[PDB]
RNA sequence: AAGUGUACUGAGUGCACUUGGAC
RNA sequence: AAACUCAGUUGACACAAAAUAGACUACGAAAGUGGCUUUAACAUAUCUGACACAAUAGCUAAGACCCAAACUGGGAACCCCACUAUGCUUAGCCCUAAACCUCAACAGUUAAUCAACAAAACUGCUCGCCAGAACACUACGAGCCACAGCUUAAAACUCAAA
């Protein structure tokens, strides 16, 4: 009929979802070097999702991994282990 | 059963113990430990704790929305570009 | 429109470049518009593969002299 | 199914540790497990002091006995590890590789909070 | 295909025949599971 | 009234403890406010917290503004701590009684 | 909601007004306005867009018809008789440059 | 080298020293700051009691104990005792939230002991003893 | 602060629950 | 004040409770469920529809008893001190909560809004429930009890209100 009729199609300009830094990467309860990144250096308190910038699934996975490591003796409970202080800062925190 | 002095320890810089203590207290407040201590001085019944947490979440969201609205509409405060009309 | 796919891919591959939009000229045609036209004529030729159409359109416009600067 | 036994052993000499590991694998086989593989994460200082068998230790050797066993064998394995003295601490978990890595497209968008306030004409 | 791969793996499992040799080899060796992640999702394997 | 006096003492201690930390706010904590006393209205309609003023006028104004902005949050924190089941609105009042003594001693010197 | 029939579609979450419908509606509206002008009725241009207040006032003065772009006192039409006088003649047609 | 606020790692070759003594070796000044008392104990790295002080010891009675001046006096007395014992540097570790929490350190410094590290050890129970119900007035 | 259930005491208290209250 | 001669560090150390995550809103029919591991495991037609459960409290027998705490006692109902039932485990009972999202299940709709407030308004379909207030979560009888209580539940008299 008329070739200029707008067509029914999905958005091509839509951008892919912002994958969380851990999305598609398997969290493990033995990767203390990783879990340390998501706990408070001075107290060992687990950072909330509003600080870790992680989706619900991976936030829960990190929480469970941290608890499992702590109870099984892989991770200190009351502090980020000093060996991992130089690791990249992946939590939006402004102590200083 | 942990190692001592690794938790909640701050090294004083040049002896400004006041500044170091302020930093330590800031750390405690940021991690909420002071909240926990002063709340655990007495026992909040589970019903009261649930009500308080719901109220806190509602107030947090309301404040966030109000601040966002204020920031969004602040730009219009610019002097009137059509004065005299 | 069907050409929206081409526009999206061109923006992804080369960005907005430098030929800023002169929105006042109704007959204005940008680099993305030129790419869309060349893609359409290439498809009409008989070539049907999408990726081949895209790459050959880029090369053809390069030959035409278009500075198809790559965004990334 | 496929289990992983994380084992923290009292830090001590090579012949001793080999004997303890052999005894543990013997216990697993008696309990019917098909020991898959043995891994060693080395010795290191325990994150926090752990007491066991009228004693406390600060350094331990970490190992991961991956195996397959009938479900019933797990309780017996736990009891055996608890009774053993050379084991600072033994835990048994469902082997992580068993769980499938369900793929997430990413972070889904966050709309306005779900009906946290009324819709009436107010 | 799954069972075929499993068959291959079983040849490398632990048996009483190779029990002691495998135990000693594991003792000599050392596996590592630690690795951090940057802000951009880059795995940073730790040098030993 | 003895009950009112006890309430004033408890509220003074609680407010001092609150201000000891950034719990209310880092901005408030940095100001290092010192409370002179606490007085409850006879009907329990208000709680006046008398805070000592500094010499700097701009500092006094800023401290007053921050205190007024944080009074409600402090009230909520108290009622959450259960230091008092019900706390009336908190009003921060400047205290300047010590200025007379200070300037006396200055002149007498 | 009520502008859905007139909206041609959405382009990147921006509505596009169907210019065919706009052309028909503008034809009808201009025709009606011209008819009222020919019948010598009173046409009043109303709009509270301060960006175009000056332009609208000048256009009204040029065309002879009247304009009201400033703040709209309550009842300037409902209570027109008391606000203006018993014999006041009310506008025979209004044109909302901004509704 | 740029300063750091984390404590030195025990069993690590840290060039930092104080009169040649290593951080772990430095005596520890426990400070318990309760609601109605403040107690200080400087103890050797082997936790040998080197000096002890409190508001009760300094004589402040009942309410007067919970005062910054009382805490300062306790700190000064403990500092004098520790100095007589031969102490110079001290690692301050504090628990509780008593009013003399900072005045104790103030008095200790005024008495002449160099605080090298301020540490907290507040007994925060994850979940244990159920606390008593809330007062009411 | 109010109230529901429940129990002691002689209106309060104890435990849990609800906001049909305030922050 | 009363009370203890006990207090601080360090070490050992639970049959109690389960920071942070949790700003998440998931599981379960409901009550409820937020320490870790393992096992078992989360009914169903592709509709609705009376034996089994039922928080806290309470009782029986035996254990545990850090801490908290009706009651008691002491100190100057409310405040402070100590302590008991009880909160806990086992094995049995009782079956009531503002047991509430105070909004029954299932299917469907957004077409024309509607006492008011509350959680926008409705349609179909089924079961349960109500016919002014108080008398009255009461009496009588009955069931459960195993005797001090719960469930069921009235009447008379009164009023023009509630
Ligand atoms: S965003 Fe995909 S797993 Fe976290
Ligand atoms: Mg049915
Ligand atoms: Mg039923
Ligand atoms: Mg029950
Ligand atoms: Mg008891």
């Amino acid at each position: 009929s008329n070739e200029d009729l707008p067509i029914s199609m999905e958005n091509p300009y839509k951008e892919p979802l912002k994958k969380c830094i851990l999305c598609g990467k398997h969290v493990d309860y033995k990767n203390v070097q990783l879990l340390s990144q998501f706990v408070s250096p001075f107290t060992g308190c687990i950072y909330g999702r509003h600080i870790t910038g992680l989706c619900g699934k991976k936030q829960k996975e990190i929480t469970k991994a941290i608890k499992r490591a702590q109870i099984m003796g892989f991770m200190p409970v009351t502090y980020k282990d000093p060996a991992y202080l130089k690791d990249p800062k992946v939590c939006n925190i402004r102590y200083r | 059963k942990h190692l001592k002095f690794i938790a909640r320890t701050v090294m004083v810089q040049e002896g400004n113990v006041e500044s170091a203590y302020r930093t330590l207290n800031r750390i405690l407040t940021m991690d909420g430990l002071i909240e926990d201590i002063k709340h655990r001085r007495y026992y909040e019944k589970p019903c009261r704790r649930r009500q308080r947490e719901s109220y806190e979440r509602c107030r947090r969201i309301y404040n966030m929305e109000m601040a966002r609205k204020i920031n969004f509409l602040m730009r219009k405060n610019r002097a009137d570009p059509w004065q005299g009309c | 429109y069907h050409e929206d796919r081409i526009r999206a891919k061109f923006y992804s591959v080369y960005g907005s470049g430098q030929r800023a939009f002169d929105l006042f000229n109704p007959n204005f045609k940008s680099t993305c518009q030129r790419f869309v036209e060349k893609y359409t004529e290439l498809q009409k030729l008989g070539e049907t593969d999408e990726e081949k159409l895209f790459v050959e359109t880029g090369k053809a416009l390069l030959a035409e002299g278009v500075i198809l600067r790559r965004v990334g | 199914p496929r289990y992983e036994l994380a084992l923290i052993l009292k830090a001590m000499q090579r012949p001793e540790t080999a004997a303890t590991l052999k005894r543990t694998i013997e216990a697993l086989m008696d309990r019917g497990a098909i020991v898959r593989d043995l891994e060693n994460l080395g010795e290191r200082a325990l994150p926090y002091r752990i007491s066991a068998h009228s004693q406390q230790h600060n350094r331990g050797g970490y190992f991961l006995v991956d195996f397959y066993a009938p479900t019933a064998a797990v309780e017996s394995m736990v009891e055996h590890l608890s009774r053993d003295i050379d084991v600072i601490r033994g835990n048994i978990v469902k082997h992580p590789l068993t769980q499938e890595l369900k793929e997430c497209e990413g972070i889904v968008p966050v709309p306005l909070a779900e009906k946290l306030y009324s819709t009436k004409k107010r | 295909r799954e069972v075929l791969q499993l068959q291959e793996e079983v040849k490398n499992f632990i048996t009483r025949e190779n029990l002691e040799a495998r135990v000693e080899a594991a003792l000599d060796s050392r596996k590592n599971y630690n690795w951090a992640i940057t802000r951009e999702g880059l795995v940073v394997r730790p040098q030993r | 009234h003895a009950r009112l006096r006890a309430l004033n003492g408890l509220l003074y201690k609680a407010l001092t403890d609150l201000l000891c930390t950034p719990e209310v706010s880092q901005e408030l904590y940095d100001l290092n406010v010192e409370l002179s006393k606490v007085s409850l209205t006879p009907d329990f309609s208000a709680c006046r917290a008398y805070w000592k003023t500094t010499l700097s006028a701009e500092q006094n104004a800023h401290m007053e503004a921050v205190l007024q902005r944080s009074a409600a949050h402090m009230r909520h924190l108290l009622m959450s701590q259960q230091t008092l089941r019900n706390v009336p609105p908190i009003v921060f009042v400047q205290d300047k009684g010590n200025a007379a003594l200070a300037e006396l001693d200055q002149l007498l010197a | 909601r009520f502008m859905e029939p007139y909206i041609f579609g959405s382009r990147l979450d921006h509505d596009i007004i169907d210019l065919e419908q706009t052309a028909t509606h503008l034809q009808l509206a201009l025709n009606f306005t011209a008819h009222m002008a020919y019948r010598k009725g009173i046409i009043l241009f109303i709009s509270r867009n301060r960006q175009f207040s000056y332009l609208i006032e000048n256009m009204a003065r040029d065309c002879g018809e009247y304009a009201h772009t400033r703040y709209f006192r309550g009842g300037m039409l409902t209570n027109a008789r008391l606000l203006f006088g018993p014999t006041v003649r009310l506008p025979d047609l209004i044109i909302f440059l901004h509704t | 080298t740029k300063f750091s606020i984390y404590p030195p790692i025990p069993g690590e070759e840290s060039s930092l020293r104080w009169a040649g003594k290593k951080f772990e070796e430095i005596p520890i000044a426990h400070i318990k700051a309760s609601h109605n008392n403040t107690q200080i104990q400087v103890v050797s790295a082997s936790n040998e009691p080197l000096a002890f002080a409190s508001c009760g010891t300094e004589g402040f009675r009942n309410a007067k104990k919970g005062t910054g001046i009382a805490a300062q006096t306790a700190g000064i007395a403990a500092a004098a005792r520790a100095k007589q014992k031969g102490v110079i540097h001290i690692r301050v570790v504090v628990k509780g939230l008593g009013p003399g929490r900072l005045s104790a350190m103030h008095g200790l410094i005024m008495g002449g002991l160099e605080v090298i590290s301020i540490t907290d050890n507040t007994p925060i129970p994850h979940n244990g003893c159920r606390p008593r119900k809330a007062r009411k007035l």
